């Protein structure tokens, strides 16, 4: 019946004035919509059907409408961002912030899904639905003593459009905003389904890309050891955002870096830069960068975890990428380490794995690495060892690559390679 | 993702 | 000892 209609069909029900023909005719376009092989948003949209739609969010009276309109237009919604646009132009969002009222839960549901794709756009879209007041229509849905006894589908939209409001930087969402939407947020980082999950995290996750005083209003709300006993979940796509999370979490002061380390996290270390995801390697490593670069007692507690092995074996053998992040970790850890920190690191084997990539095509980490010998130098010449690791970087092929290296294009490079030269060969 | 297109219900 | 976001 409703099914495989044309576009020139649906004009002419939606334009018959019978309700219920405008009905069948707005089923007819959520099922071309609903259609993966390319839907004809574009056909939908130069026919001037979204106002149409938008009012027939209004039919109390016809909630059938209501829904079938809902869902078209969601799926308009979830485009490009100039199909965004037209749903955004035709009244859409207060007209959904409306519907998230409906005593049908498919109809509230079908809302909270639309706004999801709308706020998703970016920051200007996620702003005028705030502003329209989204907000507490939302979270009164989730105004139960029990988040178990809502339908997993419908936990699961409302948390994903919840984690699309705190999404986008440039600017990130209002402050206000994010207060009010934190709390509900922990109790969903609380719930135990793995996509309730995987998006609370993404959301915590965006809340924490920023400065630290963002990252304080996340920390303060006692979060980081859920995220770090989530982070030692079996889920990939749970450990993927926890991990961003934390990662994003020990970017700011060593007070902020220091909550993540004594909720245990350094304990998860050895899986994570270990782990079969380059992704998760990679995120872990800079991770590890971020909590190398903080104070001496924390530089210690990596090496207590166990964790510069780790690293050794992350710069031997890993994903360019990883073994990038890795040469940071390692440049941090010198940089702020005591000089028996530097002394363990080295008798841990860092040598030679680094000096093996000053042979990378990539101008950035050879500065990296040669700041790095730099400073274990300096904890040399404190012990008058200096000789010690000329021999060593001479006997695993180091010398002739900081040789070769004075004759390279970057001025840096050729300047701190003939300065440790000089210095010590 | 960002935005996700409903398929069927 | 310079931390670095992404």
């Amino acid at each position: 019946g409703t099914v495989n209609w044309s576009v020139e069909d649906i004009v002419k029900g939606i334009n018959s004035n019978n309700l219920e023909s405008q009905l069948q005719a707005t089923q007819a376009a959520r099922k071309l919509l609903s259609r993966e092989k390319q839907p004809p948003i574009d056909n939908i949209i130069r026919a001037g059907l979204i106002p149409k739609f938008v009012s027939f969010l209004g039919k109390t009276d016809c909630s059938p409408i209501q829904f079938e309109s809902a869902w078209a237009l969601t799926n308009i919604a979830s485009g490009t961002s100039e199909q965004t646009k037209a749903v955004v132009d035709g009244g859409a969002i207060p007209a959904f912030i409306s519907l998230l009222a409906s005593p049908h839960a498919h109809i509230s549901e079908q809302a909270v899904w639309a706004l999801g794709n709308i706020a998703g756009d970016g920051s200007a879209f996620r702003d005028l639905v705030i502003k329209h007041g989204a907000i507490d229509p939302l979270l009164a849905l989730l105004a139960v003593p029990d988040l178990s006894t809502l339908a997993c589908g419908y936990l699961r939209n409302l948390t994903w459009t919840l984690s699309n409001l705190c999404r986008n930087k440039n600017p990130a969402p209002p402050l206000d905003a994010v207060e009010q939407i934190l709390p509900t947020l922990v109790r969903l980082l609380h719930h135990n389904d793995p996509e309730v999950l995987a998006d609370s995290c993404w959301a915590i996750s965006y809340l924490t890309d920023g400065p630290n005083e963002r990252i304080e209003m996340v920390v303060k709300k006692g979060v980081v050891p859920q995220l770090v006993k989530l982070l030692g979940a079996t889920e990939l796509p749970i450990v993927t955002p926890a991990l961003r999370a934390i990662g994003n979490i020990v970017t700011g002061t060593d007070e902020q870096t220091q909550k993540v380390i004594d909720a245990g996290a350094l304990a998860v270390f050895p899986s994570l830069l270990t782990n079969p995801k380059t992704n998760i390697q990679k995120e872990a490593t800079w991770t590890m960068s971020n909590i190398t670069a903080g104070r001496q007692d924390q530089i210690q507690q990596v090496v207590n975890h166990g964790l510069v092995p780790f690293l050794v074996g992350v710069l031997s053998k890993a994903d360019f990428k990883t073994q990038k992040e890795a040469a940071w970790a390692i440049t941090n850890y010198t940089s702020g380490g005591t000089v028996e920190q530097i002394v363990y690191l080295v008798h841990c084997g860092i040598i030679e794995p680094l000096m093996n990539l000053l042979s990378a095509k990539d101008t950035k980490i050879i500065q990296v690495i040669l700041d790095a010998i730099s400073n274990i130098f300096q904890a040399a010449e404190k012990l008058g060892e200096t000789e010690k690791l000329s021999i060593m970087i001479e006997e695993c092929g180091g010398l002739d690559k900081i040789e070769a290296l004075q004759r390279h294009e970057n001025e840096s490079v050729y300047k701190a390679s003939l300065n440790l030269i000089e210095k010590y060969f | 993702p960002v935005k996700k297109e409903k398929i069927d219900e």
